[PDB]
């Protein structure tokens, strides 16, 4: 069943056998007659009233209402177009311990200044070093430029004019959004609804600058789920690596800390932050444990085929999970991958000096056991040669 | 022999396409630690297309929409369908098809924008992994746009400035697909096929927002009814139909400058 | 850096356009005088037409209603019926059209407010006599009876009502779309009904036994409805006083219907967690 | 029930009556009989008109009176769309001297039921002579769903066996399309406000669960209450789940639901490894069955044709009831004397096989079958007591 | 006993069909309780916890009526059961 | 392209009617103890149309009168077919062409006025029930 | 349980009949159903004693 607008012809023939059969009582209409007149001005008021009704309902339609009618009806709802974002990046400072700091720092790196965006201590650490978080003054895109070398706006009483970024990284700038692309993202978030999967909470953390990568922790930690008398699980933990701006992508405690105040809110276990209420979590960072491999035999192998098993170790390495066995296994078949089955590949995984590392030890099968809070980093890979062939 | 002016060509562009997929993607050959990932996406991605044909013929009941959404679920349940480039390449192209002709106009604008959208990542492994799952994102976004230019062509330009304004949108995809595959000579020869489609698409869509009703502003010395300015320019006072869409202004206040056809008596 | 807003998925940053000026006339510049002297210009041309046409004048009488002035050399022609069929379409429009698109949107409806909360199914759980044990010894609208508590239903006046109502329709609108439930999603949901939740712990917390939360009034006054298609909505108060609708005296001395409502929509939400407290505070107009 | 409201006929008819009087008329009112007392009741025959296009026209928008097609257009915008139809599916064992070749377009037949292999076929038989097979319905529908374990080969092939045997489960999962009034309701209850739809999200992911059928609450006899009288609202979730169509009465053993606890909520459950969001824990129940006979009486005076639909409605009526729920006598004497006529002499009784007693079944004394939890009633056989009238 | 648990919406239709009934019913005829439960079941389900009762006004004595053991009013000749009031009670806990 | 003014259309008032008739009547719906009366108004509105067709084909003798004969009585002693909304307007529809195309001409005018005399009447009960009636 | 037909008529002494009512999906679990059923042609010779 469905009932739309009449088309012109049909419309005007219904007025006008209206019209004659109940005013003129059956009489034909004489054209240029005063009721030719009236009807056609009849006529006219009513196509006049369904073009309008046609023009106004298609505005409450989102696909097609004009610019000015979206941005309402979508601040209605909660959703908001979006401004131009910052630049974000780490730092590092150094002086005499005990000097006075101050809240109005500023960095001139190249062409750029950047403010520090998190609470900075009354007075400098102990160590004499201390590592901040900045945003460029000025948005936009301009603002993700790699310099590793800057200098403080204006000098400080006991603190050096030089300053360091870690790794040069500056990333998160960004220019505003413009009609269409909001037109889109609102319709497609009409049809969307968060759930706080494990998932969900994960994305959420990669939000924060320079983050790469995050994982659950390893299969070497005992975790504790209560936290309180409940009768099922209530707490949830994780890690975070920094591959591309600290050694080893592992951060120091004073950033991590950050995070966690940020995701589960402060004071925790009341839904402050962006985790659910009567939620409660922490993100932690691990400790680098240094190892070296000594791979046997490769040197009777093309000079091609040697550089790739060494790049595909090192970056296998580099993407490890905290606290997680590195088992001998795992190197020996990406050697095989390449270099053939019929190969004699040989591998193995040996400290430093031969030294004693903690959170580091050795099973009988040869591989690395690592403890909780600790992370294999790859110190040096080193090819040696004890056989006969060719 | 003369020239025809009036469709788009998809072949060309289509089989360009599928040999750069196949050049890259290979799940076999890459390193043994990141197959599972690069196999994911790609399930990933004929999934996207699978809810786009589902939302379009949503009202269908024929007998030929069970059985094509049997042929969806089946590929997807089944695991191995995947480790083989050509059957990869042959599901993604096919899905594509089903979901042109499920329905004829602006009803694919915004299930196309969708897709565009989801396949502006880029892969951050490395090395060859990367190139293994950038061909997936490229391959899509670069289908997707060529279907969306078809779709566009199958609508009357309401106007000759949103008629530019739509043609703008597609070729800023194309130019930057063009220079992915032409950053470090990653594929020369489809740096050219997407350079030679993205001229082809401007012959046509200029022509149709220029010439297609063949629209011209007109300057009344004052506002007026719809119906009046119908009648005046042409002749006809039914035709005051088509002044609804092109110009704002409520039906009794349209003016003082009209957007309409050119007569050709 | 940004100043964040708040936002159905949390706290975001918020910005505007520019003005592009491509928006056909809404309901509002639509006018009776816009159009009734408008028609006169559907007539033929000629002669016959040119001087009544010429001397076509409108005024308003009382209550707008736009009518032709007969001078005292008024000539009769076709053109006052055009003026007419102008006057017609106008009133037409406000009283037949303007109201259907009105009560098409939850948060523009007026006259319609009950059927909305028929739609959604909405059941308040103070007015049944089998109430939930956990919502409280005694609710603010029950006194004590030798047989267990009684409830009593009140009959709120109509511009209270329909304010209310219709600020109900807001926030159920808003949580229909899926949030993630959070203290700050949360209270932009039922910010409308000018109620806010805050914990009562202040310390760390996740260890204690009980997590108690309770709520505080934003603001003394609904945001009311307009009908007409212009202006501003006028407020109400959004507090009821028990001496004057003659109610019993074991009740509080004002009562809310938002924050009754709010607190029941808080509780269905964190249902789930099994050490939620509700501690309400008396509360009373500045 | 009018959403625009109208006023009274009369003060219309005076508002139009004095708009035509002060504009055309000059003041004057109309002659009772003349052309202006016809014009001004036409117009307000198109004022009643325009009012109804207006309530159709918003009428036609909203989820609850929209036509059948605009109805799956709105359900477009939110991301709710019509369920298509289903396709039978299940394993299937072959066995056949190896190295023979084999063919893509190989079918099946199971008691008139036609499949055909869903996968692609590999290119001969293995060396172990043994093949298992993924198969669909050729036809779809809820009739390729059966309860069989021996089938034949269709197209006959050298080298393979002419019997064909399928697992030790077998063939389910099609069903028929989606109407549109079943459409409607569910996109309402989507729109609507429903407290606690965590609950209501799992109940309905259960169903997805290969060869599950219906998905039933804890029922009223379910309920507990602590030493203090106060009644006890648990803080998981729990439901029960049938296969009608798999197994006898619908009731399937506990190795059956551990395996969709496990997938629902994870293992360990709450941890978020499974379809439930993070923190929420429950366990997914199963029933036993209890039987019944149920003896019709007085039902000879009625024609054959009463005494057969009866009979089938109280059938149906016993075979989807819900566990841990009561079943009275006047429930089944409702349903026939809905049919015979509210003056028919019509009585109905309920007892157990061989009068002895089971676990979980109690008679009270008005005569209704108490049954405790974790049990459902199961229909044993319908009996029609015989007499003599009308000679 | 029992509505005061069920949607205000149904708890309506179950009180007015009810009255309705009783309204029309015929003169010196029995007003079984079978019949009153009935129309609840209808609207409400087959699962919902319902339950029905009839008492005279003040439990006093009316010339012409009697309960009998299953707990129906009897009416005798030239008299008619009239609905008096329509009351609800709660006597148990769920939900 | 031109118009015809030589015949009316009933199609779409027909169907106008189904989609009306389907909306409310609905005999297993409507309180249970006046289903009864619904369907007994059911049947004697098809007895009218039954009585009207007998009156206009006295004089006929062909084979298929018979037919139509026989299947007014099987629908009318069947007591279940009125249960079904489908089942009723396709009886009420049907049994109308079958009087329409009996004769032509004046011969009908009486016996569609008795009909429309007969279908005046408003039903006595309330709410839903009186709808369904 | 085996499915029925409408178009089934059966015969007795040389005269047909068909079914007259609506006949159900399938045979009840009792595996006996009663039909009604018409003769397929007027006139008197539809009378029997069989």
């Amino acid at each position: 069943c469905t009932i739309q607008r009449p088309e012109p012809q049909a419309l005007r023939d219904k007025i006008a056998t209206r019209f004659s059969t109940n005013v003129l009582g059956g009489a034909e209409i004489i054209p240029e007659s005063n009721e030719f007149y009236v009807v056609t001005l009849e006529y006219a008021m009513q196509e006049e009233f369904f073009a309008f009704a046609e023009q106004m309902w298609r505005e409450q339609d989102p696909r097609y209402a004009c610019c000015e009618n979206l941005v309402k009806m979508a601040a209605r709802r909660g959703v908001y177009p979006k401004p131009a974002q910052f630049a974000q990046g780490y730092v590092r400072m150094t002086g005499v311990p005990g000097s006075a700091l101050n809240q109005n720092l500023r960095f001139q790196f190249e062409n750029q200044t950047y403010e520090a965006a998190s609470v900075v201590p009354d007075q400098l650490p102990a160590t004499g070093v201390l590592v901040l978080r900045v945003s460029a003054v000025t948005p936009g895109p301009s603002g993700n430029i790699r310099v590793t070398e800057g200098s403080l706006v204006t000098p400080v009483p006991g603190i050096s004019s030089a300053v360091t970024a870690y790794g040069g990284n500056f990333c998160g700038g960004d220019d505003a959004e413009e009609c269409e692309p909001f037109r889109t993202r609102y319709l497609q978030r009409l049809q969307y609804e968060p759930r706080l999967t494990v998932e969900w909470l994960k994305s959420k953390a990669m939000e924060w600058p320079c983050v790469t990568d995050v994982f659950d922790l390893g299969p070497n930690c005992c975790s504790v789920n209560a936290l309180g008398e409940v009768e099922c699980p209530n707490n949830i933990e994780f890690y975070v690596l920094f591959r591309d701006t600290f050694d080893c992508g592992l951060a120091p405690q004073c950033v991590v800390d950050e995070i966690t105040d940020w995701l589960f809110g402060s004071p925790q276990g009341l839904g402050q932050g962006e985790a659910e209420f009567g939620i409660c979590g922490k993100v932690r960072t691990a400790t680098a444990v240094n190892l070296d491999i000594y791979l046997n035999g490769l040197s009777c192998a093309t000079p091609a085929q040697a550089r790739v098993v060494e790049q595909r170790i090192t970056d296998f390495i580099n993407r490890h999970p905290p606290s997680t066995n590195l088992t001998v296994e795992q190197l020996r078949f990406i050697g095989l991958q390449v270099l053939g089955s019929s190969f004699a590949f040989d591998v193995a995984i040996r400290s430093p000096g031969d030294a004693s590392q903690s959170g580091l030890r050795f099973n009988a099968c040869g591989d690395a056991e690592i403890d909780c809070d600790y992370k294999a980093c790859l110190n040096s890979v080193q090819v040696i040669n004890n056989n006969v062939t060719t | 022999l003369v020239g025809s002016l009036i469709a788009l060509a998809l072949s060309p562009i289509i089989t360009a396409t599928e040999e750069s997929f196949k050049r890259y993607y290979s799940p076999e050959n890459v390193r043994y630690y990141n197959s599972e990932t690069v196999i994911a996406t790609m399930a990933e991605a004929v999934q996207q297309v699978q809810t786009g044909y589902l939302a379009l013929s949503g009202n269908d009941t024929s007998q030929e929409k069970w059985t094509i959404v049997r042929d969806f679920r089946n590929v997807l349940i089944d695991e191995f369908t995947f480790f083989d480039p050509a059957n990869s390449w042959n599901v993604l192209r096919n899905g594509f098809s089903y979901l042109d002709s499920a329905a004829v106009g602006q009803d694919k604008f915004t299930i196309l924008r969708n897709i565009i959208n989801w396949s502006s990542s880029h892969s951050e492994l490395d090395g060859e992994s990367a190139d293994a799952q950038n061909a997936i994102f490229s391959a899509v976004r670069v289908l997707a746009t060529a279907y969306l230019s078809k779709a566009y062509m199958e609508t009357v330009a309401s106007t000759v400035n949103e008629g530019l304004a739509q043609y703008d949108q597609i070729a800023a995809i194309l130019e930057q697909e063009a220079q992915i595959a032409q950053e470090d000579c990653h594929d020369n020869e489809f740096f050219l096929s997407i350079r030679e489609f993205s001229v082809s698409v401007a012959r046509v869509m200029v022509n149709r927002a220029y010439n297609s009703p063949a629209l011209i502003v007109y300057s009344f010395p004052g506002t007026m009814h719809s119906l009046v300015v119908a009648w005046e320019i042409f002749g006809d006072a039914k035709r005051s139909r088509e002044l609804e869409g092109r110009n704002t202004g409520a039906p009794w206040a349209i003016g003082p400058k009209v957007i309409a056809e050119r007569v050709r008596a | 850096m940004n100043v964040l807003v708040p936002g159905i998925d949390g706290m975001v940053s918020a910005g505007k356009f520019e003005y592009s000026g491509c928006c056909p006339p809404d309901f509002a510049d639509m006018d009776e005088c816009t159009l009734a002297t408008s028609y006169v210009g559907l007539l033929p041309s000629g002669p016959l037409w040119d001087r009544a046409k010429y001397e076509a004048i409108t005024t308003i009488t009382a209550t707008g209603n736009c009518a032709a002035c007969w001078t005292e050399d008024h000539c009769p022609t076709l053109v006052d019926y055009a003026v007419n069929v102008g006057a017609r379409l106008a009133s037409v429009i406000d009283m037949t059209l303007w109201p259907a698109v009105r009560e098409s949107d939850p948060f523009t409806a007026v006259t319609s407010t009950a059927d909305w909360l028929e739609r959604f199914k909405w059941v308040n759980c103070f007015e049944t006599s089998c109430r939930s044990k956990a919502l409280g010894e005694i609710t603010p609208i029950e006194y004590m009876t030798e047989c267990g508590p009684v409830y009593v239903a009140i009959n709120y006046p109509p511009s209270i009502k329909q304010a209310f109502e219709s600020a109900l329709i807001k926030s159920l609108e808003r949580l229909s779309m899926g949030i993630i439930k959070n203290l700050a999603s949360i209270n932009f949901v039922i910010e409308p009904l000018k109620v806010r939740v805050v914990p009562l712990d202040t310390t760390n917390a996740c260890e204690n036994e009980t997590l108690c939360v309770t709520f505080e009034k934003t603001s003394d006054f609904f945001d009311g409805v307009n009908q007409n298609p212009c202006g501003i909505p006028s407020p109400v108060a959004a507090y009821i006083d028990r001496d004057v609708m003659q109610l019993p005296s074991e009740l509080p001395k004002y009562i809310w219907p938002g924050h009754m409502a709010a607190e029941c929509v808080v509780r269905s939400l964190l249902s789930h967690v099994s050490r939620f407290c509700v501690v309400r505070t008396d509360q009373t107009p500045d």
